[PDB]
RNA sequence: GAAGCGCACCUAAUUUCGAAUCCAGCAUGAGAAGC
């Protein structure tokens, strides 16, 4: 642990980091079919290490 | 901890001398909020960001492809009360089948658009007998009047649905009679209900309405 | 009047739950497929009446304890107005101070309401004499209610929490005898001031 | 001539084509018209309300009447709303009022509920049934009287 | 009404046990892998109905004793209400005093639920003419239920225990003719006050 | 507005001809396209996007009715079979074709097909001919559109 | 409906017995140790299906006698509902009167179940071609099963005893043509009341 | 006393039922002030 603290990494000897999901596409053009607010979308599920995000054809 | 050199621990920093300052902090920052300098900071093994709850309900297959990893998915975004969710084709097929079953439920046969005879006295006598032994009940008379007001064909259809002895089970959909009866009397009373309802099918609407208020006053 | 009790109630199902459809049109549309639908929103979320459950719980325990607490369960029975459950839930001349919200589910029918096959078995033949299909809310489904008490007294938290423990014991909704409605309640209480919204 | 009575608002864009899941009815007439459920609910209600369009004396003492109606007003069986309803029935004949007391006093075969208001107090069940009975006799004898006496006697207990 | 009888039953499983999935969604999810799914919870515990088994046990036994007990197991049978099983388990007009919980498992699926291969053999060939796959509950699996009786009488505990011994003779659910469902019951009974939650 | 959809199964409701319909509104000119178009465009986009990263027997309707009557009487085509074939038909023609091919497939290691056995004193040649009749009947029913299949099978399994 | 028939069946194994493991997890966890696992409980006692053996035996003898019985063991064959095997062991409309328990061993798998080398030997070279391992119940093991007939007729006990004599002659379990599964039976009948548990 | 072997194959489907019944009543208030 001294060498680790000398290498500037934290040690406890026995920070709310939440992997959120990002929409990144417009939701203004929605519709009601059968009691649900739905929109067909064409995109890609990108899996960045910080956060999952959903993108369109523009991004690819 | 957010820093915008403080010797205490710094979990997050909001920004070649930059590199020197960042390495000069005790411990290392978890994320720094900073282009080429961000990727250089990445080269020093430190994370960067470069600046309703969303739920991806989906299967997973990942093609690494480019530097960024991806998963091809044309689908659906569903907005809900406090959450937004992402579903595939199968969800929309399921809601389409449920909605399409709800559609044909409607506009069945000819709504609001070949019968025996017996006297009016006979009809009151038979409905009065089957009211008190719990065959022609109030729910039965209600749904009689509902299927009658949509036409004679719907009433014949509902009566043939209730009276239908199912060959698998041998059970008609009538309410079983109350009291001591043998089997032959039970089928004879069911046939009596059949003939009475099919014979009042031929009558006019105000000669039915006036025969089912004195059994169902909330027709 | 300068303070209000707010009890946030978070209920989780330990047994399958059934309460029934009450709107005639949704019951008719559902009874083409399901003989016993759950009470649902138009936003596809399950509702469970809550004021009658808490009130019935408090009248049974306070009548067993011996206090002068009226019974509003009998046919067209007039509330007295001078008891504890008349102060909390209501009387003829005074509305109840505990505005009890509906138990709105956190989720939606396609995640919590499951169709179900019930049976009636002949005792001599052991054959399914009858069956029916009723919708039912799953176990682990989470429901959120808010009880808003105006001009609170000291005992109101204890009364609501005891009534919730009674509902945990006896069940909420329908089909309580065959095992339905067994839940747990989590209580987050907080005293607010009535002028909180004024900027 | 295909006329779209579906709202053309709220329409998504997929595969370079705009699109909106619809769910309604096609109507033949010159026009092949596209209506939603609301339209079918309105037409269903209009045809249902077009099918429902075709919808066709133990006289005791006066002092008994007053004493009985005093007791039933105090023990809360014969209330202000029931007195007003009985007055509207007696004001449309006596046979109507016969039918109204028959409807209120009709014990349901299944439930055993009479549509009177439960007596306020601590009476026993046989006493409650006899109290419903003397409500029946008291009102039914008041139908045998004439409009002036029924009017002056009910206005002591319902001022309207 | 001031007192209440709590009957905590623990059912140890001694033979295999099949109960059937009632949920059409869970069946259709599970009938791509097993033909006879076990009734499970959404919290992955096994659900067994208990009120119908105790009721059927009491009607069979009390009809055999000669007591006035109506057969509710016949198709569209209306309970009279003037019975003894009608007081415990309900009628058309009066709810049952004995609210009977489901037999939920102490353990979970993948600890007590196992997935099995059943067979059907030609008599003149002695070859597997048909095969299906079922889901079964292992032996030694413990289930807990609680029966709360609201207006208790003296005969209620004895009748419930009797009915339990009839279940230990016959079986609790599913394929009781081929050996499934033979179980044992341990009973702990206590007489609580109804105002035990009111503080 | 161009309809571009089927116009049979068009029931009479009062003085109107309606059809319970469920489809999409495409603004291109205006196309009321059904679920067939949507599954075609969905497959087009999904196939298109995935790469970007990388015969029915002709049998007449009256015969169909007679054949499913006969196979329902002798229990080869049962209510569970019709219901499962209906759900597989709702996912498309190819999935339903797969389904009936899995049901009809004589397994070479057992000689058993997944059809329910006939009820009656039929010899094995007649049993095989009736299984081929069931395969041809439902496979000809696959070629029809969704409302017509629902109309045929609703007289057999009401809980469709 | 007033009385019920108990046949307590005690079976002593007279040649090594093999009923196969049916559970997929139990068969998969043992395939590195035994190629043929024996059907066992989670309490490590040997489970034998018994209802099917008795039904198949009675169908074989009653078909060879000339009495009208259905051949249920054909693939997807519906039982007729009018034969005496349909009365005793059930039809698709009416359950069997004779609820047949499993044959449960009195001892544990450590005392009665052994591993074994089964061979396949070439006929020309007289040498070991294939070697495999099975589990077998030893001879002298005792199994118990209770057959409860709900509506006992006159001939049901004699039918069960003739089926038991057929099972002694033919065998129970698997590998019946190799000499496995030859048993002996000791029936102990008893006509009990149906209301005997009622105190 | 040593040594080899301890493995394969088929099947894992099918059918019935998915209804019925009770209730839909009451009660209170009908004024009070200005300009
Ligand atoms: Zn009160
Ligand atoms: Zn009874
Ligand atoms: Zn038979």
């Amino acid at each position: 642990a001294k060498r680790i603290i000398s290498k500037k990494i934290r040690v406890e000897l026995p920070i709310l980091i939440e992997k959120k999901v990002v929409l990144n596409i417009n939701t203004d053009n929605m519709c009601n079919f059968a009691s649900y607010r739905l929109m067909p979308f064409s995109g890609f599920i990108v899996e960045k290490d910080d956060r999952i995000e959903i993108n369109d054809k523009n991004w690819f | 901890n957010y820093l915008f050199m403080p010797d205490g621990n710094v979990d997050y920093l909001i920004l070649d001398e930059l590199i020197d300052y960042i390495e000069r902090l005790k411990y290392t920052p978890y994320k720094v909020f900073l282009e080429i300098l961000a990727k250089r900071i990445i080269s020093k093994k430190i994370r960067v960001e470069l600046p309703k709850v969303v739920l991806n309900i989906n299967t997973d297959n990942m093609c690494n492809f480019a530097s960024y990893r991806l998963m091809p998915f044309s689908g659906f975004i569903v907005e809900k009360d406090d959450r937004i969710e992402i579903n595939d084709k199968n969800w929309f097929d399921m809601i389409w089948n449920e909605e399409y079953n709800k559609m044909r439920s409607q506009i069945v046969a000819e709504d609001f658009s070949a019968l025996p005879d017996m006297s009016h006295d006979k009809i009151i006598e038979n409905i009065e007998y089957l009211f008190n032994i719990k065959i022609l009940s109030k729910n039965r008379i209600k749904e009689f009047w509902e299927e009658f007001c949509k036409g004679q064909k719907a009433a014949i259809k509902y009566i043939t649905q209730v009276h239908r002895k199912n060959p698998n089970t041998g059970r008609r959909n009538w309410n079983p009679p109350e009291g001591d009866f043998t089997d032959n009397e039970i089928e004879k009373l069911y046939e009596t209900a059949y003939n009475t309802l099919l014979s009042l099918i031929k009558y006019d609407k105000n000669k039915v309405y006036n025969i089912l208020i004195n059994f169902n006053p909330k027709l | 009047a300068k303070t209000m009790k707010k009890i946030y109630v978070t209920m989780k199902t330990l047994s399958p739950l059934y309460t029934g459809e009450v709107r005639r049109e949704d019951k008719e549309a559902a009874q083409k497929r399901v003989n016993f639908p759950v009470r649902k929103t138009a936003t596809n979320k399950v509702l469970i009446p809550f004021k009658g459950a808490l009130r019935s719980a408090l009248e049974i325990m306070l009548k067993a304890k011996g206090e002068n607490v009226c019974d509003t369960g009998e046919s067209r029975a007039r509330p007295c107005g001078r008891c504890v459950t008349c102060s909390l839930f209501g009387s003829m001349g005074r509305a109840g101070r505990a505005s009890v919200d509906f138990l709105i589910s956190n989720d939606t029918k396609e995640q919590i309401v499951r169709e179900s096959t019930h049976l009636r078995i002949e005792r001599q033949t052991k054959s399914a004499s009858d069956t029916f299909k009723g919708e039912e809310v799953i176990e682990g489904a989470t429901f959120t209610a808010t009880i808003t008490i105006s001009n609170p007294q000291e005992k109101d938290l204890s009364l609501i929490q005891s009534a919730l423990k009674f509902i945990e014991e006896n069940g909420i909704g329908g089909w309580l005898n065959k095992g339905y409605g067994r839940v747990s309640f989590e209580v987050k209480s907080e005293d607010v001031a009535t002028d909180r919204f004024l900027k």
